[PDB]
């Protein structure tokens, strides 16, 4: 994965 | 080759939208960016912690880092 949870 | 407002990109890599604003957030540390989602797949309507960075439709505002965003126009 390309990392997630870095957006709001 | 950074990102520019009005350019088509992907917020988070899974979401797609157009860059509207680029800068730090009042709730997150570091550099962030604002992208207008093509569909209701966002979390905010273009505001964060009572701070409106840009104007966009409801559930169309998504705030993600500049590195997390990429231009879709291949």
């Amino acid at each position: 994965g390309e990392e997630e949870g870095e957006e709001y | 080759r950074e990102l520019k407002i009005g350019d088509r990109v992907l917020v988070g890599g899974t979401k797609a939208g157009v860059v509207r604003f680029l800068g730090e957030t009042d709730f997150a540390k570091g550099e962030w960016c604002g992208v207008e989602l093509d569909e209701p797949l966002g979390k905010n309507d273009g505001a964060v912690a009572g701070t409106r960075y840009f104007q966009c439709q409801p559930k169309y505002g998504l705030f993600a880092p500049v590195h997390k965003v990429t231009k879709i126009g291949f």
